[PDB]
């Protein structure tokens, strides 16, 4: 996996890998996993008119990998593919069933909900990215834990919390939020941040540290 | 939330594992009298003839330990009105059916959770060697104490390690392994021979998380399937 | 001053992955010399799965 | 039963085994002055460098341990009229009747019943490795304490290991494999020679609760009787 | 053994092998146990007309194997045609001595209380099921612990614990009560939930948990 950085003024090249990887001498591999030609950054953006692809300017994205996959020349080959998109390939592309969020957020825990939608013309809407965790959170957290037909401890025991409105069962709701949010390796981590009972309306709201 | 003049207080809880999933929620009607938190270090120290060594490993095993009475006076209860002796009864119950039906190496289920919600703060536990050690001594006759010592697995915000579901990306289920072992268990006697001495042969020769997509690991599983298609001598290589 | 170390063991293994089998590592040994005939090496592992079937 | 809204509460009472069939019991006269029960848990936990192991084997003994004294005063009794030096001394006299010829000798019974109902709990005990231990003390001059430790065999609801009794459906002794060897005893040497080289010959070229309803464990049984009496081979097979 | 189960409104096969065995992929057995033609769950009674005893539709009942006797060809054989004679032949099968259901209740830890009796025609009763257990319970804790001619150390000491009606000897007879129970390793436990008295009258119940 990657880390962004943006060219500042004057930015010496060899500067970017030390102040990533401590040595100076791993700005060939970076260069390399960039894809830029000798000119690899300059202060003049008229300059970078001739070649842009292949020529780096102030504020500029640079994609640094991590150590391990420094001399890796296959990582070489796709991150010179993916190039300010690389973060399709951690999080993935899928299909879309949100076909309107005003839909299934009036009707909650229940059968017959989400569908299959078209984007454009033609093509069949693929959300991916980003988009795509935002789906892959939400679909699963509304499914009960039971329910899918294979790989079951899917989904989550929210459809049972729906008890006395007493503080200790804000707390159960905010503990099985926690726990099903943290069950996919995409999220490093959710802790809450707020939570507010009404008279028989709970709102909470919660954090969680999505990769890259 | 401790009484602070801005909020009540509001008294521990524990949320024990029924036998047919799902949980009980056994609450104290009055918190504990000692109340011991430890967080022991991994660290150790060595002394070399001409230097101090110090090295550490990390966060090791806490352990939660509380003492407390049961209340006296009767108290009216969620579903009942239940005295501190019934409560106290109840809770020896409980660790007592928890303790004994772990007798296969430990429970597939959960372990305990401990809502201890006077300071905000939450834990997977599980009893202590110490265990439920209870007492009742001539000073104060009716009241019972109780002693209950915990170490903590995780925090319960973290869903368990192993049920963690991985980016499984691409097919971990390659079809081609298994169609390959399909064709050489169909294969004949001396077909596998043969395949045994091309094999060797090859190795003679040598010197004197999948996907079909960007990725090089899955590439002999698309070779080791040719070769029985193909007539590549009698019987596949590799 | 003290030198401080922070140990970090990895484990690859290659025929059940291998980053789950390092993660049980609780201590080994590795009994190699010159002087005899033969180098071994002996690993304990924690008793959380049945490592026997594996 | 305590002191608290129902009547009276009841002493502790211990029931021993008599000799001669039936059962005698001691109850105390004076509750004592410190009662703790002990119910530790059998579990180590072992972290790793980034998980928590937690390994547990079932419920660990739950040792119990109390300290009474003996009143002063005479009370009535159900045969005759024992003061509390007698009461003490016809204590330790059957703790030393359990106790002294329990090694050696025998003892009729295999345990003893502990009765405690003020704390409305039961259990079978036996006693300690710590033991019986008396003491008399200045600031007591006619008073006697005792302590005692015991551990707990289980609870006193459930049954006798060697008093319990197994399902048991259909016919539990194979007369078949009886009557075979019944008519084995009457073979002649010839007979049980030819029957062992029978038995080897099938041996070295194989690999290339009776009840017969619903059921197929007594299979062979009943062949080897049929084989016998008919005569497969001098002896038979099987 | 076995677990007892309902068809359910529209329930697939799959789901319930899902839910009881963990993995989907035990369906496929499961449904020789229950001897099921290839609509093996199906909505309608009228198309359950269709040849009756092949099949099972919603309300019909179910048989559900632990996984030790899942993979049992025997079990299978035995489930697949036995269906609702499973229960008598787990729970066995004996002659009925519940004759006089009136009368041995006026004299009990005496002797000479039972006898055989005619069901049918031409036949002695014979009695099957939760009755046979019941029957062996009442017979049980009605004789003395020494009094059959074999395999004594079986019965109990009820015909001596008469006494006082002070607590301790209510105590003492819950305690034989419940050993006396629990002495059949097919029962699992048995709890007293009353204890009474009438002067020179007991009176009491207990509960008993039945393997399914």
């Amino acid at each position: 996996r990657f880390k962004k950085h943006v060219v500042q003024h004057e930015e010496t090249m060899q500067a970017i890998a030390q102040r990533y990887y401590g040595d100076v001498s791993y700005w060939i591999d970076l260069v390399e996993h960039n894809n830029l030609k000798y000119p690899y950054l300059v202060e003049t953006d008229e300059e970078k008119m001739k070649d842009p692809e292949r020529l780096a300017s102030t504020g500029d994205t640079l994609i640094i990998p991590i150590e391990s996959d420094l001399t890796d020349v296959s990582a070489k080959e796709i991150n010179s593919r993916d190039k300010d998109v690389l973060v399709e390939l951690a999080l993935g592309r899928d299909l879309n069933i949100t076909a309107d969020e005003k839909y299934f957020n009036e009707h909650g825990t229940s059968d017959n909900i989400l569908a299959f939608s078209t984007n454009g013309n033609g093509d069949l809407d693929t959300v991916k990215g980003i988009d795509n965790m935002k789906q892959q959170l939400q679909a699963r957290l509304l499914t009960p834990r039971g329910s899918l037909m294979l790989h079951p401890n899917y989904g989550s025991d929210l459809h049972n919390l729906f008890g006395l409105n007493i503080p200790e069962q804000a707390t159960l709701i905010e503990m099985e939020v926690l726990r099903t949010l943290t069950s996919d390796n995409r999220v490093k981590s959710a802790n809450l941040i707020d939570w507010k009972i009404q008279g028989n309306v709970y709102s909470g709201q919660f954090s969680v540290e999505i990769k890259s | 939330p401790q009484s602070d003049g801005i909020s009540n207080l509001h008294r521990i809880a524990l949320r024990f594992p029924k036998e047919g999933g799902g949980y009980d929620m056994y609450r104290f009607k009055v918190n504990p009298e000692n109340y011991t938190i430890d967080s022991p270090q991994r660290t150790t120290a060595i002394k070399t003839k001409s230097d101090i060594v110090i090295e550490d490993y990390g966060k090791d095993i806490e352990v939660i330990n509380f003492t407390g009475t049961t209340g006296f006076r009767p108290v009216r209860e969620a579903d009942g009105l239940k005295t501190g002796k019934q409560k106290m009864e109840e809770l020896q119950s409980r660790v007592s059916e928890y303790a004994m039906q772990g007798g296969s190496g430990n429970v597939s289920g959960s372990y305990l959770q401990f809502f201890n919600f006077t300071d905000d703060s939450y834990y997977k536990v599980h009893l202590a060697p110490q265990g439920l050690k209870i007492t009742r001594s001539k000073d104060e006759p009716l009241l019972f104490r109780y002693e209950i010592t915990l170490v903590v697995i995780g925090s319960l915000t973290e869903a368990d390690r192993s049920a963690v579901t991985t980016e499984e990306f691409g097919n971990v289920k390659p079809n081609a392994s298994q169609r390959v072992d399909e064709g050489i268990k169909e294969l004949d006697k001396n077909a596998r021979k043969t395949r045994d001495r091309n094999n060797q042969e090859i190795s003679r020769r040598e010197n004197t998380i999948y996907n079909p997509r960007q990725s090089t690991n899955g590439l002999k599983g698309n070779i080791d399937n040719m070769a029985l298609i193909i007539g590549y001598g009698d019987g596949g290589v590799s | 001053m003290r030198r401080i170390r922070r140990p970090k063991v990895r484990i690859e293994i290659v025929t059940y992955n291998g980053d789950e089998f390092g993660a049980k590592l609780l201590g080994f040994q590795t009994k190699n010399s010159m002087e005899d005939d033969s180098s071994v090496f002996q690993i304990n592992m924690a008793g959380d799965t049945y490592w026997d079937k594996l």
